[PDB]
């Protein structure tokens, strides 16, 4: 029995139990909330530590032995923000908890069994999150893929066939053949993928085929006609195969109001796209389905933070994108019936109060796919420096608003899309997709990749150094990124029915193939912290949001963390 | 003698009694077994006599055994002997209802319960509202019943109770006489609120948007108490 | 008036109106074999004269503006 300071000890194996760490540059103060370890018996790896044959390494190892186990971690997930010891087998995660060798240490279970097989992660002094999920994304580059990796997104779902127009403006890919190119070109990348279909059509033969043919779900968009007919067909497809349904609705409201396309969702699951309505949607009042039960609510990183460059930026972008004229009247009323910085203000806040649940990037579409993560903490911030801290608080620490904010990108799109029982999370049984942060980092540059159990994407030094830190350090591509190595560390999400009829095997895929399942009885209650629903108003002629009787907006940034301190451009 | 195998299990019960019986006679306390026995054995034999009614035997089923004649414990631990037995009319379920009085103080399985009560549907606010049955037929409603959809003959403001179930314990229900006129308490339904079945009133997502949906089908189906405005709007699916 | 009509402007542009604005637009007939699916589900098939009454029908239990359909509707058999 001896005493250790606290400064020592955290040096030496990272923040215990009641220490709180900055995230980033921001002002959001995590705090740790329990720890798995016994005191005196923590893993260090290194010469004359204890990762050692016959110390911490077992000699006699149980049979669930570790392939890889990361030491002394602070986990923030939205099951809570504590320190553990995270094993992985298998490319799953196989325990979490103490870690070690039962020969000479009291509290190991058989799953947290270090021994011969087993390598060693440190750790200590940082983070680790799950792997972030993309739902929105328009599939226009292959080289989105690298750059949302670099960011901390593991796995990216939305449709496309590269830099054709219909891709440009529109997350779809169209067809059994264009799926089957998709799919193939899909084995090349270290990223789990999944792709929705078109749901712009009243043929539900052809909705069915495409589902059969390998897509997660449908995207009903504007671009190809967003009709309270597609809708209807489309959800009744989806109900008969258990695929997510996303949509992109009538900017025009040719074919009617937006209670006209919530008549025609008639009360089914939906993903709504940019809910707030600037990378399209009902002008002005699309916002308003942010509050119903069957709607999950996500929103594009273009709009938040609302800063006060924001307002023009999307003005000259939507004049670019759909080809307006300043010169014409009909062009001017469209654009400003479009943009709104009242519910661009007003969605900031809906983030803070749980009413929006998952953000999306939108990615080369009106959206930045390297940056959902780092504008999610800087609403994050923004909001905690405007309305403070959080009510639900449970201490002096934001750990109820970093769970919300953080589930936004993680276990909310999961859900949404089906894929919660494989990603999402830091839980055992899951995949071991995951990323390591340096908490000085955190939010805007990962340490490293960990992919289906193994290492794929790291910061990294010079091939020819002496040593793996000296400059210049970017992030390049790591073993499981390479080879057959790639094919069991990636899945390809696909519909069930696909799987049921051999999809992988048809095609001659080699990544792992997974099916989609439970989407259609999921409701904004099954949104981890972000579940709250309300009457939404928007007044027609100035634009604000009230939500229960109550006016909602904030106020603009003109400065923002995580962005200029961290990137050279 | 083309014996079955009830007739087989029905001869080990008697010699079970049998034994049962005879050790009583020597002065030993029954246990659970020999009382059980006993009183089926006695059952048996009085219906193979035919002379008593099934009512008789269920009466006269809980005087074989004072309560000085059985173990401690016996007597809580044997709540109802049921046996089938073969009258003169044929084959009837005789069943005795807790036979043997208590005397002692051991009880098997004994709770022992906290004095505090129970606060269910904490956090649910409940409503009030006034039901009559109008209909020759009783009702009666469980606790999760969508309480909109009960029987059309039930005359009740159905606006009110859209989306909303009995504020009762779990399982338990409410009866409703014909005639009868009672009010009762409804809280919301809880989880998703997806309401699927019952008369297919909603099978959607309940919120105000389908409730319009839900009175209107009503109205047209018949159930007493639902206004749903005249010149009714279609969506598009119904 | 409008029934299996299109707005007789140039392809891929459209009209615009205002909250409260009137104005007049020149419509010409669908062409191609005038097979209308979708666009609220009114018609869903040949467009002629026996479905503009399905359709003008279909429209005035649904409230869209402007539709008037003689009352006594005699269904078909399909619908
Ligand atoms: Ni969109
Ligand atoms: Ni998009």
């Amino acid at each position: 029995m001896k005493k250790i300071s606290r400064k020592e000890y955290v040096s030496m194996y990272g923040p215990t139990t009641g220490d709180k760490v900055r995230l980033g540059d921001t002002d959001l103060i995590a705090e740790v909330e329990h720890d798995y370890t016994i005191y005196g018996e923590e893993l260090k790896f290194g010469g004359g530590k204890t990762l050692r044959e016959g110390m911490s390494q077992s000699n006699n190892p149980s049979k669930e032995e570790l392939d890889l186990i990361i030491t002394n971690a602070l986990i923030v997930d939205y099951t809570g923000i504590y320190k553990a010891d995270i094993g992985i087998k298998d490319g799953k995660i196989a325990g979490i908890g103490k870690g070690g060798n039962k020969d000479m240490q009291d509290g190991v279970k058989n799953n947290l069994s270090v021994g011969p097989a087993t390598e060693a992660l440190a750790g200590e002094g940082l983070i680790v999150t799950a792997g972030g999920i993309d739902t929105h994304i328009h599939f226009i580059s292959p080289q989105q893929i690298p750059t949302a990796f670099a960011s901390g997104v593991t796995t990216m779902i939305g449709g496309g066939t590269g830099p054709a127009d219909g891709t440009n403006a529109t997350t779809i890919t169209p067809g059994r053949r264009n799926l089957k190119w998709m799919l193939r070109a899909a084995e090349e990348y270290s990223m789990n993928l999944g792709f929705l279909a078109k749901g712009n059509t009243s043929n539900d033969a052809s909705l069915a085929d495409q589902i059969e043919a390998g897509a997660i779900g449908f995207k009903i968009h504007e671009d190809w006609g967003t009709t309270p007919s597609a809708i209807n067909h489309a959800l009744d497809v989806a109900d008969k195969y258990d695929v997510q349904v996303a949509i992109h609705t009538d900017t025009l409201n040719e074919a009617g109001c937006v209670e006209d396309t919530m008549a025609a969702i008639a009360g089914r699951t939906m993903h709504t796209f940019h809910t707030e309505g600037a990378g399209g949607g009902h002008a002005p009042d699309i916002i308003k389905v942010a509050g119903e039960h069957n709607i999950l609510p996500a929103s594009t990183n273009p709009t938040i933070p609302f800063t006060v460059n924001t307002e023009a930026e999307h003005m000259d972008m939507l004049m670019v994108c759909h080809h307006l004229d300043k010169s014409i009247k009909e062009d001017v009323q469209f654009a400003d019936s479009r943009i709104r910085p009242q519910t661009i203000a007003a969605e900031d806040t809906l983030h803070d109060m749980g009413i929006f649940s998952i953000t999306s990037s939108d990615s080369q579409a009106m959206g930045r796919v390297g940056e959902v993560i780092t504008r999610t903490w800087q609403t994050a911030d923004k909001n905690k420096k405007e309305f403070g801290r959080l009510k639900e608080e449970k201490g002096d620490n934001d750990n109820f608003r970093i769970k919300r904010y953080l589930s936004k990108y993680t276990i909310n799109p999961a859900i949404a899309h089906g894929i919660s029982e494989y990603v999402g999370s830091v839980e055992v049984g899951k995949v071991a997709d995951l990323v390591l942060w340096s908490p000085a980092f955190f939010g805007v540059k990962p340490n490293m990749i960990i992919k289906g159990g193994f290492i794929a994407l790291s910061q990294m030094g010079d091939a020819n150094a002496s040593i793996p830190t000296p400059q210049p350090v970017y992030y390049r591509e790591m073993f499981a990124h390479h080879g057959k190595a790639k094919y069991d560390a990636n899945i390809t999400f696909v519909s069930q029915a696909a799987y049921d009829k051999g999809i992988k095997e048809e095609l001659g895929l080699e990544r792992q193939v997974l099916p989609v399942k439970n989407c259609r009885n999921i409701t904004k209650k099954d949104m981890q912290f972000n579940d709250t629903t309300a009457h939404i108003e928007v007044n027609p002629e100035t634009y604000h949001v009230f939500v229960d009787g109550k006016e909602v907006t904030s106020k603009p940034a003109n400065k923002v963390s995580l962005a200029q301190l961290f990137s050279i451009f | 003698m083309k014996l079955t195998p009830k007739e087989l299990d029905k001869l080990m019960l008697h010699y079970a009694g049998e034994l049962a019986r005879k050790r009583k006679e020597k002065g030993i306390k029954l246990n659970y077994v020999e009382a059980v026995a006993l009183i089926s054995a006695h059952i048996m034999e009085e219906a193979r006599a035919g002379k008593k009614t099934a009512a008789e035997l269920m009466q006269e089923g809980r005087t074989l055994l004072k309560p000085d004649d059985v173990m401690d414990g016996v007597a809580s631990m044997i709540h109802e002997v049921g046996i089938e037995a073969m009258f003169p009319d044929g084959t009837k379920l005789v069943t005795v209802h807790t036979p043997i009085e208590a005397n002692g103080k051991l009880v098997p399985g004994e709770l022992f319960l906290k004095n505090e009560d129970i606060t269910i549907n904490e956090g649910k606010k409940a409503v009030s509202v006034k039901v009559k049955n109008v209909g020759d037929r009783p009702v009666q409603i469980g606790s999760h019943f969508h309480f909109f959809e009960v029987n059309r003959c039930l005359d009740f403001d159905r606006e009110k109770t859209f989306g909303k179930r009995l504020d009762i314990a779990s399982g338990t229900a409410v009866r409703f006489e014909p005639g009868e006129e009672k009010s009762v308490e409804l809280i919301d339904i809880g989880g998703n609120r997806r309401i699927f079945g019952f008369n297919a009133l909603v099978d959607r997502q309940a919120d105000n948007e389908s409730k319009k949906i839900a009175l209107h089908r009503a109205k047209e189906r018949g159930f007493h108490g639902t206004k749903s405005d005249d010149n009714y709007v279609k969506t598009i699916k119904e």
